[PDB]
C-alpha cells in the first residue's frame, strides 16, 4: 500500500521551545481507547 | 393426595413440611430453594459509546469564496473564513493576497472502540420469576425445575409439583435500564434523538451495527491561525466517558433485599422478595397406613446440650417403646423450634437422637415421632457471635 502513499509535512504547534513549524513528524491523532493504557499515535511520517 | 404449603422466597434455607393424609402415617418433606432468578424482558432502544470527530482536509479556495452546503450528518459543522493567507514549507499556498477563503468541515460518528466499549439502553418490562429447588423425597434428594406461575406441572418420581404464583411481581429493574459489561443501572435515559452534549446519549446508535447515528456534541469550528493550515475546534467531551466515572454504584451494590445482579442475560438473583406457594400431589404408593407403621408408646425426652442460634445448636435424646421395626417421621409440633432430621429408623425398646434449632432461651417443644407426641424441655444458652462467615 506504501507504493501509492507517501510521508508528508504538516502543521505542528510546538516543534521545540513553543515555536510552530511545518513538521515532518507532525501529530495527527492520539488514540487512548485501550483500557490497558496503550496509546495508538498517528504521525505524518512512515 | 395434594399437599399445599407456602415458604418464604429465600434461597439456601431448608424448610420442613408435615404431610398429614387422614388414616396414613405422617410424612416429613424437606424443601430448599437455592437460586431465585428474576429475568426481565428486554427491548433495546439504543447503544451508546465514545464518539469520533471526522475532520477532512480543509477546502482552501485561493482567489475565491467557498460555499457551505447543509449536509445530513451527525453534528455537521461548516464555516467559511474570509481574509485567509496560508503558508506551506515553500511559501504561500495562494496566489492572491486577499480574497482567499478556508472552508472548515466536521461531523461526528461511532469510534473504533464502540464494538468493545459500549453501554446499552433497554426497556425492562414484566419480570419472569424462576427457582432452583431440592426436595428430600423418600430418603433421596430430588430436583424440580418449574416456572413459578402456578400453571406449570412438573412430575418427578410420580409426584406432581406446581410452583407459585409468586406473592411479589417485583423485578429489580425500573422501566428504563442501562447495561455496561457486567453492571446494570436504573436510569431514565434520554430517548433516541434527544441526547445532550457531554452527557449519556451525546451519540446514539440504534444497534451496534447501525450506519446512521444520532449526534449532539457541542462541535463549534474556530477561525484558523494566521498563515496556518489546520481545522481548530471546540468540543463537549465524551458523554459515555463522563458517564463511566459519574455512573456511581451499580444495582449489585445498591438494590434492596440483598439482590445479586448478573448479565448475559440481565437478571436479579437471590432477591429474597415475598413468599412462594408450593403444591405437591403425592402418589398413593408413597404413603404408609397408620396400622402398617409402628406404634409409639412410653416416650420421654431429654436435652443434654442446647445453644439458641441460627443453626442446629440443640441436641435431644428421645426414648421409646415401638410395636414393630420401621421408618418414622420426625417433626416439631412447636413453630418456635425446627428439627434437622425428617426420618429415623425405629427398632424396639431403644432411643433416638435429634438435632434442633431455636432462638428461645427456654425452649418448650413437642416432637411427633410417627403418630405419637413427646414433650421436650430445653434450657438453651447464648452463642459466641460475635461474627460468623457461614
Amino acid at each position: 500500500v506504501y507504493k501509492a502513499t507517501r510521508p508528508y509535512l504538516a502543521h505542528c504547534p510546538d516543534c521545540g521551545e513553543g515555536h510552530s513549524c511545518h513538521s515532518p513528524v507532525a501529530l495527527e491523532r492520539i488514540r487512548n481507547e485501550a483500557t490497558d493504557g496503550t496509546l495508538k499515535i498517528q504521525v505524518s511520517l512512515q | 393426595y395434594e399437599h399445599v404449603t407456602v415458604i418464604p422466597n429465600t434461597v439456601g434455607v431448608p424448610y420442613k413440611t408435615l404431610v398429614n393424609r387422614p388414616g396414613y402415617s405422617p410424612m416429613v418433606l424437606e424443601m430448599e430453594l437455592l437460586s431465585v432468578t428474576l429475568e426481565p424482558t428486554l427491548s433495546l432502544d439504543y447503544i451508546t459509546c465514545e464518539y469520533k470527530t471526522v475532520i477532512p482536509s480543509p477546502y482552501v479556495k485561493c482567489c475565491g469564496t467557498a460555499e457551505c452546503k447543509d449536509k445530513n450528518l451527525p453534528d455537521y459543522s461548516c464555516k467559511v473564513f474570509t481574509g485567509v493567507y496560508p503558508f506551506m514549507w515553500g511559501g504561500a499556498y495562494c496566489f492572491c493576497d486577499a480574497e482567499n477563503t478556508q472552508l472548515s468541515e466536521a461531523h461526528v460518528e461511532k469510534s473504533e472502540s464502540c464494538k468493545t466499549e459500549f453501554a446499552s439502553a433497554y426497556r425492562a418490562h414484566t419480570a419472569s420469576a424462576s427457582a432452583k429447588l431440592r426436595v428430600l423425597y423418600q430418603g433421596n434428594n430430588i430436583t424440580v425445575t418449574a416456572y413459578a406461575n402456578g400453571d406449570h406441572a412438573v412430575t418427578v418420581k410420580d409426584a406432581k409439583f406446581i410452583v407459585g404464583p409468586m406473592s411479589s411481581a417485583w423485578t429489580p429493574f425500573d422501566n428504563k435500564i442501562v447495561v455496561y459489561k457486567g453492571d446494570v443501572y436504573n436510569m431514565d435515559y434520554p430517548p433516541f434523538g434527544a441526547g445532550r452534549p457531554g452527557q449519556f446519549g451525546d451519540i446514539q446508535s440504534r444497534t451496534p451495527e447501525s450506519k446512521d447515528v444520532y449526534a449532539n456534541t457541542q462541535l463549534v469550528l474556530q477561525r484558523p491561525a494566521a498563515g496556518t493550515v489546520h481545522v481548530p475546534y471546540s468540543q463537549a467531551p465524551s458523554g459515555f466517558k463522563y458517564w463511566l466515572k459519574e455512573r456511581g454504584a451499580s444495582l449489585q451494590h445498591t438494590a434492596p433485599f440483598g439482590c445479586q445482579i448478573a448479565t448475559n442475560p440481565v437478571r436479579a438473583v437471590n432477591c429474597a422478595v415475598g413468599n412462594m406457594p408450593i403444591s405437591i400431589d403425592i402418589p398413593e404408593a408413597a404413603f404408609t397406613r397408620v396400622v402398617d407403621a409402628p406404634s409409639l408408646t412410653d416416650m420421654s425426652c431429654e436435652v443434654p446440650a442446647c445453644t439458641h442460634s441460627s443453626d442446629f445448636g440443640g441436641v435431644a435424646i428421645i426414648k421409646y417403646a415401638a410395636s414393630k421395626k420401621g421408618k418414622c417421621a420426625v417433626h416439631s409440633m412447636t413453630n418456635a423450634v425446627t428439627i434437622r432430621e425428617a426420618e429415623i429408623e425405629v427398632e424396639g425398646n431403644s432411643q433416638l437422637q435429634i438435632s434442633f434449632s431455636t432462638a428461645l432461651a427456654s425452649a418448650e417443644f413437642r416432637v411427633q415421632v410417627c403418630s405419637t407426641q413427646v414433650h421436650c424441655a430445653a434450657e438453651c444458652h447464648p452463642p459466641k457471635d460475635h461474627i460468623v462467615n457461614y
